[PDB]
C-alpha cells in the first residue's frame, strides 16, 4: 500500500499510522489514498562547496515533494546533522495535511541538507545553500515548490536562497521562499508567528470548554524562536510562565518567571540566568499548561505519565508521540495537536506569499488581524468535524484534512 | 480599400451576421472611434483544433472543436466552453464577439473569446468525457494562460469539465495555475458567491435605476 | 467522427483530398483502421491580418496556417497569396504536403498558408507589412523544430526574407531555419533553380533501367519550356538523349535529329516561347501527343493527357513535371498500353528535396556545394523511387497509387509507433 | 576514500567504486575530480500513478539519475525490471560516465529504471506506465540534458512512447531525447545489434593486434536477448564455431557448432531453445575458446570463474563478470575483455543516432555501418595504448583513459555555482 | 552618420575612415550605411568580484554587437587594462567586415574587461570572467551572440564562460562560445589558425604576383599565440626566421632563428634569449617579408620608410596604420591586409562552432582541409573584387565585404 523510505521511517511510518487510523473516520477515495501514500517525488542532491582552505566537500541534501492536490508545494529547509530522506519524506506529509487542515491553496514538501551549520563558517555556509538552491532552480518556483525556514535555517538563510534564485533567473521573485527578512519581502507578521498560533489556538479552546486562563500557569519547554514567542505572548494574556526549560534543564519560578527578564538574559548570554530543574523534571512540574516548543519525540509514553498538565500544547511536530497522547487523552488531558497548534508558522508563511505575490504590504495590525481570523476560523472548521463524528482534535483535524485532500484529488483526477 | 466579410462562413447568414449587424447599429454613436468600428467586425484569431479521443470499446473518435478570440485590446480573451452537438464554428466566433462586448460593457479587464466542441455528451462514459476535455485543452495549449486566456463552463459544462483544464494545463506546464480557467470548484481556487452573482446583479442594477 | 461541420456541404478541393485517401485503405493493412486521421487536419488557424496601407487606411486580410499532420515531423509547406484563397484550398494543400513530403522520405508532416489578398493590388511596402504581419500572428506555430513555411503561388525569395527576418527580431534570435526558399544571402540552398527538372530526369531514369531503357540515343518529348521543362529538357540532353519536340503555350516544334536545349532556351528567352524556333519545324498541337519517343514529360498546365489523346502516346515513360498533368481515365489508358507513368508526387519532388536540404544546412550554417546537393538529391529521388517501385510490384498496382499508399504508409507506421497521447 | 552511500541495493555502486580506487593509483586524478566522480549530481525516485486496466490506480516507483556531466549531457538508459532499485541504477549512471569517457562521446552519465515486471502488464498499462515516468522527467530531461535510451526491458517501441510523450509536452518534435528509435522516427540503421556487432568488432581487433585467429574458433553465448542473438549472430558468420547458447533457464551445447539461424528462430517464436541440454550455471564451464557474457550482471562469480576452459572472456553486459573472477582469470592467463570496452557498441550506435537527430539528415546503413567501425577501431586502439603505455590490464587501461579525459574536462570547467 | 564613441574613438574612426573610401567603389545602399554606421547595441557592465582578501572589488566590462545583418553576432572578449567602450565597438565593427570578407554567416561584435589579468590570482580572474558571463546570458546564446578568445583571454577562459553559462541556462551548450579546449569541443587543433590561415594567404598571394618564398627571409612581430604561430609555420614551409620581436626588442639571426627553441625559452621566461634589437628597429631589417602579429598601430607613416620587405603581412587588426599602408603601395610592396590576413582564427572558430551545433567532430585532416579550400576561395574573391574594381587588396576586400553586408540588410529590411 505504501512509500517504503530506505533510511529513516520514524516520521513517515507516524504520518502513515495516523493516515491509518483516519480512514475509518473520513470518506476517502482509494485513488486519494494511493496519491498520499507515496510522495511525488524524492531528490538527492549532491552538494559541492569549495571549503576555506581551498579543497572541495560535497554534502548531501533533498527536497521531497508528497502531494500537490490542493496547490503548489510548500516545505521548510534544515540544516542539521540529522537530516535524512525519510524524515523530509515524513516532514513533508505531515505538510500536506497541516497546510489542508489550516484550508491553505498548499501541497506538502520539505528539504534539508546533512550539516552541521555552527561547523562552517558564514562564507562555507552561504556556499553551500547557494549550490542547494541552485541545483533546484529548475524544480521550485513561486507556483512549484516554495521554501521556507526550519530546523538550523534562518532568515539570513532564506535571503541567500531567495538571491541565488532571483539572479539565476534574471527576475526578482520574492515568493520563491518564505521566512525572509522584512527588507527582502519577509512579513511583519512575523517569525514569532509559531508561538502566537500556538496560544491563539489554546485560548480559543478553552473559551469553547470553561477552562480559566488568565493565571494558569504554564510551562514551557524549548527556547528558540518558537518557546520564547510562546512564553512572551502566554505573559500578555496573563498568564505565569512558571517554566521554561531547555536541553540543558529549566529555570522555575513558582509565582510566574518575568519572561523577558529571562530571555534577555538567554540571548545576551546564552544561558538562562539559573537552572532550578533537570531535564528530565521539566514535564513533571505543577502546572495548567505544558507547552512542546522544541524537537521532535520530546514526550514519549513513559514521559507522558510525568505530566500534570490539564492541557498539553503540541507545537513542534510530532512533539508528543502517539502513545503519550493516547495516555493523556485516557486521563481527561486536553491535548492540541501539532496539526492546529503550531500551525502558525505555515499561515504566516502563507500570509508573506500573498504579499509577495503582488508586491504590496500590510501593516503589522492588518497582519495581524487577518492572521487571528483564519486560526478563529481553523479551530472553528475542526471542533465542528471533531464533533459531528464524536472524533478527538487530532482525527478531526485528521478528518478534516483527508476530506480536503479528497476532494482535491477526486476532481482533478489522474493526469497524465 | 474595402474589407471583404469573412470568406469561411459561405454567403449566409447567421449568428456571427446577427453580431456585426449589432456592431453595426453602433457606430453613429462613436465619433472620431467610427473608423476603427471594423476591427470590431474581425475575430484576432480562430483556431480549430482536431480532438481525438479513445473511446471505452478502444476505438478512436474525432470530435471537432474551437477557440475563437473575437479581441484582445482591452485584455486576455475570456469565454467559456459549450459542449453541444449542434456547435459551429460560426456560432462560437459569434458568442466570442458578445463576450468582447459584455467584457467591456461592465468594464473587466478583457478581450473576448469562447470554445465549443461539437459532442452530444449525454452520449459519453465520464471516463470517455474527462478525456475529451483534457485532449481538447492540449490542443489549445498555445493559447491559454491567465495572461493570454481565461475558458469558462457554458451549455453543457461546469465545475468537473473546469476542474479537468485546470489539471490538465498545469500538469502539461510543470505548475499549479488556478487562474487559468474560471468556474472552478472551490476547493480548486474557485470562488464564493457564484450561485446568487447574477440574480443579485439583477436586483444591484434594478436598484442602481430605481436610484435614479 | 461525422465530416467536417465548418465547410458546410461545400467539400470541393478538400474531398478530392480525402477520396485520395479512401482510395488508398485496400493497401494499408493493419493500419487500415488509423486511416481516418488522415481526413482530420490537426490544426487550422485562421488570422486576422491588419495592415496600415500607404494612405494611412487599414486593411484587413484572412490569413491562414494549417497543420494537416505532424506524426513525421514539423509541418511544412508554403504560403499562398491569391484572391481566391479559401480555407477549404489550405487544407486540401496541407494534405498534399503530408502525403508528397511522406513519399520523398522527408521529416516533415504537411503544412500551407494563404493570405486572401491580390498582391498586385498593393505596393512592396504594403506586401511588406502584409508579410511581417502574417508572419507574427502565426508566430505561436513557427518554429525550425514545428513549422517551415515556403514559397508558393505569388510568393519568392523577397517574402521568404521578410518571414525570416520578423520571426528572428520578434525572437531575439537568428534562425534561418524557420523557413525556406530564403536567398543564399539569408542562409539559401545552391540548387533550386533546377531540382525539379533534374529530379523528373532523375525519376525517369530510374524508371528507364527497371524496363532496360537506355537513355543514351532515346528521344525525348517535353510539354512546358519553363523551369522544370528547361531543366528537364538539358538533363536528359547532358546524359546523351535527345529532345525532339517541346510544346508550349505558343506552338510546338519538332526535329527528329535533336534539338539542342540551351539552343532552344535563347529562343524561348528571346521570343517568350517556342513558336518560329528556327532550328525545327512546326508541329500541329495534337500531333505532340503521338510522336515516336522513349520519354514524354508534360511540365505545363494540368490535365494535358487525356481521353482524347491518351491512346496515341507512343513514349514507354512518362515522368510528370507539373502537378496532375494526367487524367484517371488516361492512367486507365496509360496502364492498358503498357506506359510507364513516374507520377508527379515523387517525380517532380526535386524542389521540396531541396527546401529540405535548405533546413538540414540552416541548422548550423554549414552549407553545401552545388555538387553535394545534386549528388543528395540523386540519393533521395531514387530511394523514393525504389520504394515506390517496390510496393507497386507486391501489390500488383500503377506508380501512381504506390506512391500514395508509401506516403499513407510511412505517415501511419509513424502514428501508430507514437500512439495517441494525449 | 568518501562517497555517496545509497541507503538500499548499494552493489553495483560498491562495484565501481572499487574500481575508481584501483585506478585512481594509476592515473592522475585530482581531488576535486574524485569529488565529483564518487557523489552523484543528482539521484530521483518518482512515484508513477497509473490506472490499470480493472480502473484502480496502482502506483509505481521509478528512478532517474544523473551521476556526472563534466564531458557533455548525460546518457542513460532506462529499465523496467522487477530487480531495479536506486543503488543499482546510482551503479549504473556512474558506469555510463566512464564508458563514454572511454569511448570518448561528449556524454556525462545517468540511468533510469522502474521497478516493474513489463511480461506482468498490459500493453495499455505498460504505456501509460512509460508516459508518466516521461512526464514526471520532462523538465530534467531533453537532447541537451539527460538524453533517455534503451536497456533491459525497454523496446523501441518504449523509447517512441517516450519521444512521443516528451515531444507532445515540450509542442515541438524532439527526436533527440532519446535513443533506440524506430528508424521511424528518427531512429538510425539496424543497430541496436550494434551491441553484439561492437562485441565482436573488439574480439576482433584485439586478436588481430596480439596476432591470434579466429577462424574456427570455439563460442559460449551467454544471454540470448537482442545482445547475445546478434553476438551469436556475428560470431558465425566471422567463421566461428557457436558451441552453445544459453537463456536464464539453461542452455543448448553442441561440441561442433550450432545453427545459430535454428536456434534463434524457435526462440524467437516459443521464447525456448530447441532443447536444454544444460542447467544455466554449467555453460560456464564448457570447452570452449571464447566465453561471452551477454545476460545480466553478476553473471560469472569468484567460484564459477575455476570451471572457465576457456582462453578469452568478453563481458559484454554490465558488470556481467566480477571483479573476483576477473582476478583469477587474469591470474590463469585468460584474456579478459572489459565491459567498459566491449560493452560500448550499443551507446556507440545511440550517439550516431542522437548526432543524426540534431540536424535531422539521416545517414545510409552503408555510412553508418563505417562510421561505426572507424570509431570501434579508435576506441580500441586508444584502449590499448594506454594499457601499454602503464603496464596495465584491459580494464584498467580502459579505467586510466577515463580518467584522465574526466580530470581534464573536470579541471578546466571547475566548480560552480 | 555615425556613432560617435563617448571616449577613445581611435579604432571606430579609423573604421569609419575605411568605409568613407569605400562607399565610393561600392554599391551600398543609404539603409545598410546607416545601419554600418550605428553599432546595435553597447553594453557596460558593473562586474562585482569577492577579492581573495574578502573585499569587494567592481571591474568594469563591455559587449558591443555592432552589425547582425548576415547572421548572429560573433565576437572576442579581451583582458586588458586598455580595453574601452570605444575600442569594442570600433572591434566588433571590424569583425562585421572580417567575416563578411570570409563569407561567414556571422554579425560582428567585440567585448572586454579593463582589467590587468596577471595582477589578479587566478581564483579572483575565474570570479571576474564568471560574473562577466552570468550578466550577459539573457544576450548571448549560440544563434545570439557566440564569444571567442582575443587578448589575455586563452582556452581556460573560453572553458569558464561556457561552464558559466551552461549551468546556469541549466543544460549544456558548447556553441556560447568559441576557441574551446579540444576536451569541452574546442579544436582541432588551434588557436594556431590565425598564424597558419596568415601564411596561407600570404602563399597563395606570392604564388600570384610571382615572388619568391623559397628561403626567403621573414621577420615576425609579436610572439603571442599569432606570431608563435607564424614562426612556427614560415620556418617548417622552408622560410628562413631571421627575427622574432615582442614589447621589449628583437632577437635576430640573419641566416635564420632555431623557431621552437626560442618559444620554448619564451614560454619559460617570459624573454627572449638575446635582445640584439630594439622594439622599432625591427621593421627596418633585411628581408623579404615582414609580418605584424602583436597589437594595432604597430606600424606608423614614419617607421614604413625603413621597412625593405616586399611583403608586408597585417595579421593584428590595425597593426599597420592607414598612412603606413598608402607608402608601401606606392613604393610597390605586397600589402596583405587584417582583413584577409587575420581571418584565420574567425575562420577556425566558424568550423568550431559548426562542429559544436552538429556534436560531431571532423578529425585533424578534415578541419585542414575544409580550412584550407576555405582560405583558398576567399583569397580568390578577393582578389577577382579587386581586379574587377582595379584596387589594392583593402578595397577589394572592403567593397566585397560592404556587398555582402548591403545584399543581407537590403533582404531583411527595417524592423521592427
Ligand atoms: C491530485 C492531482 C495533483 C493529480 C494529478 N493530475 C496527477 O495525476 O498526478
Ligand atoms: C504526433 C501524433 C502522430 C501522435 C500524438 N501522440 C497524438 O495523439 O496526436
Ligand atoms: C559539470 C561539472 C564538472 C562542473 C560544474 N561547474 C559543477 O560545479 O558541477
Ligand atoms: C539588418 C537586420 C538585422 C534588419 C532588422 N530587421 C532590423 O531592422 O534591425
Amino acid at each position: 500500500k505504501a512509500y517504503r523510505p530506505p533510511e529513516d521511517p520514524g516520521l513517515w511510518d507516524t504520518y502513515l499510522e495516523w493516515l491509518e487510523r483516519a480512514l475509518k473516520v473520513a470518506g476517502v477515495h482509494p485513488t486519494t489514498l494511493e496519491y498520499l501514500a507515496h510522495p511525488k517525488r524524492l531528490v538527492t542532491l549532491s552538494l559541492p562547496v569549495v571549503m576555506d582552505d581551498g579543497k572541495v566537500r560535497i554534502f548531501q541534501g533533498y527536497r521531497v515533494v508528497h502531494d500537490i492536490a490542493r496547490g503548489p508545494a510548500k516545505g521548510g529547509v534544515r540544516l542539521d546533522p540529522g537530516v535524512t530522506l525519510g524524515q523530509t519524506a515524513g516532514l513533508a506529509a505531515w505538510m500536506t495535511l497541516k497546510a489542508a487542515v489550516y484550508d491553505l491553496p498548499f501541497g506538502g514538501a520539505a528539504g534539508g541538507i546533512a550539516v552541521d551549520p555552527k561547523g562552517l563558517s558564514p562564507q562555507e555556509l552561504e556556499r553551500l545553500v547557494r549550490r542547494y538552491t541552485a541545483e533546484l532552480v529548475g524544480l521550485i518556483g513561486p507556483d512549484s515548490d516554495i521554501l521556507g525556514p526550519d530546523l538550523g535555517a534562518d532568515q539570513q538563510v532564506m535571503a541567500w536562497i531567495m538571491d541565488t534564485y532571483s539572479m539565476t533567473v534574471g527576475s526578482t521573485v520574492p515568493g520563491v521562499v518564505t521566512g525572509k527578512p522584512h527588507a527582502l519581502g519577509g512579513s511583519e507578521g512575523r517569525d514569532d508567528a509559531a508561538g502566537l498560533g500556538a496560544l491563539l489556538v489554546l485560548e480559543a479552546l478553552a473559551k469553547r470548554r470553561g477552562l480559566d486562563l488568565r493565571g494558569a500557569r504554564v510551562v514551557v519547554q524549548g527556547l528558540g524562536q518558537v518557546g520564547a514567542a510562546v512564553a512572551l505572548h502566554a505573559e500578555r494574556l496573563g498568564m505565569r510562565v512558571v517554566a521554561v526549560a531547555t536541553s540543558m534543564g529549566g529555570m522555575y519560578a513558582p509565582e510566574g518567571l518575568d519572561v523577558a527578564e529571562v530571555l534577555s538574559a538567554y540571548e545576551a548570554t546564552g544561558s538562562l540566568p539559573r537552572l532550578d530543574l533537570a531535564p528530565e523534571e521539566v514535564f513533571g512540574l505543577e502546572a495548567e499548561v505544558l507547552v512542546l516548543a522544541a524537537r521532535e519525540g520530546a514526550l514519549d509514553g513513559d514521559r507522558a505519565r510525568q505530566v500534570q498538565a490539564q492541557a498539553v500544547v503540541e507545537v513542534a511536530n510530532f512533539g508528543l508521540n502517539p502513545e503519550a497522547e493516547a495516555y493523556l487523552l485516557g486521563k481527561g488531558a486536553l491535548v492540541v495537536p501539532d496539526l492546529l497548534s503550531g500551525g502558525g508558522g505555515l499561515l504566516a508563511s502563507y500570509l508573506e506569499w500573498v504579499q509577495d505575490l503582488n508586491m504590496f504590504f500590510w501593516s503589522p495590525e492588518e497582519v495581524r488581524e487577518r492572521f487571528e481570523t483564519r486560526v478563529a476560523r481553523v479551530v472553528d472548521a475542526v471542533c465542528r468535524r471533531a464533533e459531528r463524528g464524536g472524533l478527538d482534535l487530532r482525527m478531526g483535524a485528521l478528518a478534516l484534512a483527508l476530506e480536503r485532500l479528497d476532494e482535491a484529488t477526486r476532481l482533478r483526477g489522474v493526469y497524465p | 480599400m474595402k474589407s471583404e466579410p469573412l470568406s469561411y462562413l459561405g454567403k449566409d447568414g447567421g449568428p456571427w451576421e446577427i453580431f456585426t449587424e449589432q456592431v453595426d447599429r453602433v457606430v453613429p454613436y462613436l465619433g472620431r472611434l467610427a473608423p476603427l468600428a471594423e476591427s470590431l467586425k474581425r475575430p484576432k484569431r480562430v483556431l480549430i483544433v482536431d480532438v481525438p479521443v479513445r473511446l471505452d470499446d478502444g476505438s478512436v473518435a474525432y470530435f471537432e472543436g474551437y477557440r475563437v478570440h473575437h479581441n484582445t485590446a482591452r485584455g486576455p480573451a475570456k469565454g467559456g466552453v459549450r459542449y453541444h452537438p449542434e456547435v459551429t464554428l460560426s456560432e462560437v466566433m459569434a458568442l466570442a464577439g458578445w463576450m468582447t462586448i459584455k467584457n467591456a460593457a461592465v468594464g473587466l479587464p478583457y478581450g473576448g473569446g469562447k470554445g465549443g466542441i461539437r459532442v452530444d455528451p449525454r452520449k459519453l462514459s465520464p471516463g470517455e468525457l474527462e478525456r475529451l476535455t483534457r485532449r481538447y485543452t492540449s490542443e489549445i495549449g498555445i493559447l491559454l494562460g491567465p495572461d493570454r486566456d481565461i475558458p469558462a463552463p457554458d451549455v453543457n459544462t461546469g465545475e468537473r469539465e473546469m476542474a479537468w483544464m485546470m489539471d490538465t494545463y498545469s500538469m502539461n506546464v510543470g505548475r499549479t495555475v488556478p487562474g487559468v480557467v474560471t468556474g472552478k470548484p472551490i476547493a480548486l481556487g474557485g470562488s464564493l458567491g457564484r450561485r446568487d452573482a447574477t440574480g443579485r446583479g439583477v436586483f444591484i442594477t434594478a436598484a442602481a435605476a430605481a436610484e435614479k | 467522427s461525422e465530416p467536417l461541420s465548418y465547410l458546410g456541404k461545400d467539400g470541393g478541393p478538400w474531398e478530392i483530398f480525402t477520396e485520395q485517401v479512401d482510395r488508398v485503405v485496400p493497401y494499408l493493412g493493419r493500419l487500415a483502421p488509423l486511416a481516418e486521421s488522415l481526413k482530420r487536419p490537426k490544426r487550422v488557424l485562421i488570422v486576422d491580418v491588419p495592415v496600415r496601407l500607404d494612405d494611412g487606411s487599414v486593411a484587413y486580410f484572412e490569413g491562414y496556417r494549417v497543420h494537416h499532420n505532424t506524426a513525421r515531423g514539423p509541418a511544412k509547406g508554403g504560403v499562398r497569396y491569391h484572391p481566391e484563397v479559401t480555407l477549404s484550398e489550405v487544407m486540401a494543400l496541407a494534405g498534399w504536403m503530408t502525403i508528397k513530403n511522406a513519399a520523398v522520405g522527408l521529416p516533415y508532416g504537411g503544412g500551407k498558408g494563404g493570405i486572401r489578398v491580390d498582391p498586385r493590388k498593393l505596393s512592396p511596402g504594403e506586401l511588406e507589412r502584409l508579410t511581417r504581419r502574417y508572419t507574427s500572428e502565426i508566430g505561436i506555430l513557427l518554429g525550425p523544430d514545428r513549422d517551415i513555411p515556403a514559397p508558393d503561388v505569388n510568393t519568392g525569395e523577397r517574402e521568404m526574407a521578410w518571414m525570416m527576418d520578423t520571426y528572428s527580431m520578434n525572437v531575439g534570435r537568428t534562425v534561418p531555419g524557420v523557413v525556406t526558399g530564403k536567398p543564399i544571402a539569408l542562409g539559401g540552398s545552391l540548387g533550386r533553380r533546377d531540382a525539379t527538372g533534374r529530379g523528373v530526369f532523375i525519376t525517369a531514369a530510374a524508371a528507364a533501367e527497371k524496363i532496360g531503357l537506355q537513355v543514351e540515343g532515346a528521344r525525348v518529348a517535353i510539354q512546358g519550356f519553363g523551369n522544370v521543362g528547361n531543366a528537364a529538357a538539358r538533363a536528359f540532353h547532358d546524359h546523351g538523349a535527345r529532345v525532339v519536340a517541346v510544346q508550349d503555350h505558343t506552338g510546338t516544334v519538332y526535329n527528329e535529329a535533336g534539338i539542342d536545349p540551351y539552343d532552344l532556351l535563347r529562343h524561348v528567352q528571346e521570343f517568350g516561347g517556342v513558336r518560329g524556333y528556327p532550328k525545327a519545324e512546326p508541329l500541329p498541337a495534337a500531333d505532340f501527343w503521338g510522336l515516336p519517343v522513349e520519354f514524354l514529360v508534360p511540365a505545363a498546365l494540368e490535365k494535358q493527357i487525356t481521353e482524347q489523346n491518351a491512346w496515341r502516346i507512343r513514349a514507354r515513360i512518362v515522368a510528370e513535371g507539373a502537378n496532375g498533368p494526367t487524367t484517371p481515365a488516361a492512367d486507365d489508358i496509360l496502364l492498358e498500353k503498357g506506359v510507364l507513368v513516374v507520377p508527379d508526387v515523387i517525380a517532380n519532388a526535386g524542389g521540396v528535396t531541396v527546401s529540405y536540404f535548405e533546413w538540414v544546412q540552416d541548422f548550423n550554417s554549414y552549407f553545401w556545394t552545388e555538387e553535394e546537393i545534386n549528388a543528395r538529391l540523386e540519393r533521395v529521388l531514387r530511394n523514393a523511387f525504389e520504394a515506390v517501385w517496390q510496393v507497386a510490384q507486391e501489390k500488383k498496382i500503377p506508380l501512381r497509387t504506390a506512391a500514395y499508399v508509401v506516403a499513407a504508409t510511412r505517415v501511419l507506421e509513424a502514428r501508430a509507433l507514437r500512439g495517441l497521447y494525449p
